[PDB]
């Protein structure tokens, strides 16, 4: 029969789950966020969408940093994705608090993986709105990460997702053809502000505001951090200008 | 209801015209076994406030990751984590004093004695007491345990009135608290010739001083004392 989109837990005929392919759609409908991982640490920067005037300039900002040394960005429900950030955050906690060692990039992964997954399994919940790219550096090198509502995820070497998702995808696969030796942690904020400025024109029509954040062993000493001032403005001319 | 196993003795500190000092020594004994000698009693929570523990080690510890945590928390959706929303001295005694009267409460005590030392960001200088009863004080110099009996009244004779602090300089106010330090060492039997020392000024900021040693110690008239009484040779 039909009806089997009504329900979250329920199996279409065909094997699907229709609830978690509609949040899908609130994600993609979302704005655009990517992810380089560089050759000691990864970068993440997203699309700010100035709906007006009226937003405080560089004050409403969306990356969010789990415990000290992971980063996430996502696309879709904002405030599924602070929920998800908020279990993460407990989640390492909880993690630090027992093996006193800082949690490692993977395990926090399939933190977030295994809880977002379990929101597929009852009919009592909704899956999440929001894909997340999501990592940092830890014990044996940089991971990037992407998590669908699905509760599905895999390390990248760039992620994208949301409204820009394809021309993103497409420059970030262009990179790691033109690097296969590495791009470096300073190159990636560039490249990224680039990858950013070219994705903004599947919603050209509103007016828009940068925000990058990296995490690099030589540049930032492991440690998330959002990149400002003039390395900032560095990076969004070295867009602005590849633009025209 | 517990009892303390490897503790840490003495937390001294003052305050002078620009900032506050406080010391402690490195030992973690266990009885009258002198037995941890490399033991930092001085926990620094951001550069602005640094934090005195004497009591159980273990609790020292558990405090340490809650102070640690405090941070990382802080950092949490705040853009001005290292400006106008960092941590203030008067947030981490709050929150530990909270956490203190709240374990007393519960019959399950953090066994410790605690001083929080700082800079508040209009410059002010912050030291507060408190300790596993919850009980919390100020004063322009502040101990824990054998501190409060002999270190004190040294301090106090720097600072006695709150006039006294900005007549006071980080020379004479250091100096005060390095000789405190010493006569600890020849009257506490659970103190260590070794300590740390940490200086937050409303200028240099967090200086912290570490393996530092009591000098110039006088025992040569040791010699000439013998027997106990009627003994002559």
């Amino acid at each position: 029969g039909t009806g089997y989109d009504l329900s979250n837990s329920v199996f279409s005929p065909d094997g699907r789950n229709f609830q978690v392919e509609y949040a899908v759609k609130a994600v993609e409908n979302g704005t655009t966020s990517i992810g380089i991982k560089c050759n000691d640490g990864v970068v993440f920067a997203v699309e700010k969408l100035i709906t007006s005037k009226l937003l405080v300039p560089q004050k409403n900002v969306k990356i969010q940093v789990v415990d000290r040394h992971i980063g996430c960005v996502y696309s879709g429900l904002i405030p599924d994705g602070r929920h998800l950030v908020n279990r993460g955050r407990e989640e390492a906690a909880s993690f630090k608090k027992l093996y006193k060692t800082p949690i490692p990039i993977p395990a926090f992964a399939d933190r977030l993986g295994q809880y977002v997954q379990a929101h597929t399994l009852y009919n009592s919940v909704r899956p999440f709105g929001v894909s997340t790219i999501f990592g940092g550096v830890d014990k044996n090198g940089a991971h990037l990460y992407m998590l669908e509502p699905s509760g599905s995820y895999w390390g990248y070497k760039g992620a994208a997702t949301g409204k820009g998702r394809q021309s993103a995808k497409a420059e970030l696969e262009k990179l790691v053809d033109h690097h296969p030796e590495g791009l470096s942690a300073r190159e990636a904020v560039k490249q990224a502000a680039k990858i950013i400025y070219l994705a903004h024109e599947d919603n050209k029509e509103k007016d828009f505001e940068l925000e990058i954040s990296w995490c690099s062993l030589s540049e930032t000493n492991g440690l998330h951090k959002f990149v400002k001032g003039d390395l900032l403005q560095e990076a969004i001319d070295f867009a602005q200008k590849e633009i025209n | 209801t517990q009892q303390p196993i490897v503790t840490g003795t003495s937390v001294i500190s003052m305050k002078y015209d620009n900032g506050v000092i406080i010391a402690a020594d490195n030992l973690g004994s266990y009885g009258s076994l002198l037995r941890f000698n490399g033991v930092e009693r001085l926990i620094p929570v951001g550069d602005n406030t640094v934090v005195g523990i004497s009591g159980d080690i273990s609790d020292m510890q558990h405090i340490e990751r809650l102070l640690k945590d405090l941070v990382t928390e802080n950092a949490y959706d705040n853009p001005l984590a290292d400006a106008e929303e960092a941590l203030e001295p008067s947030y981490i005694f709050e929150y530990l004093a909270t956490v203190m009267y709240q374990r007393r409460s519960k019959m399950n005590p953090l066994w410790n004695a605690i001083i929080v030392a700082g800079v508040q960001s209009n410059g002010d200088q912050f030291l507060r007491y408190v300790n596993l009863l919850g009980v919390t004080y100020s004063s322009p110099t502040l101990a824990t345990g054998f501190g409060a009996h002999m270190a004190n009244p040294l301090l106090r004779k720097v600072v006695d009135r709150e006039s006294d602090i900005p007549k006071t300089t980080v020379q004479v106010a250091e100096e005060a608290i390095v000789n405190a330090m010493r006569v600890l060492y020849y009257r506490d039997a659970r103190s260590s010739r070794n300590f740390s020392l940490a200086i937050i000024d409303k200028n240099t900021g967090l200086t912290f001083k570490k393996n530092l040693q009591v000098e110039n110690m006088k025992w040569d008239f040791a010699k000439d004392i013998k027997g106990y009484g009627t003994q002559k040779i």
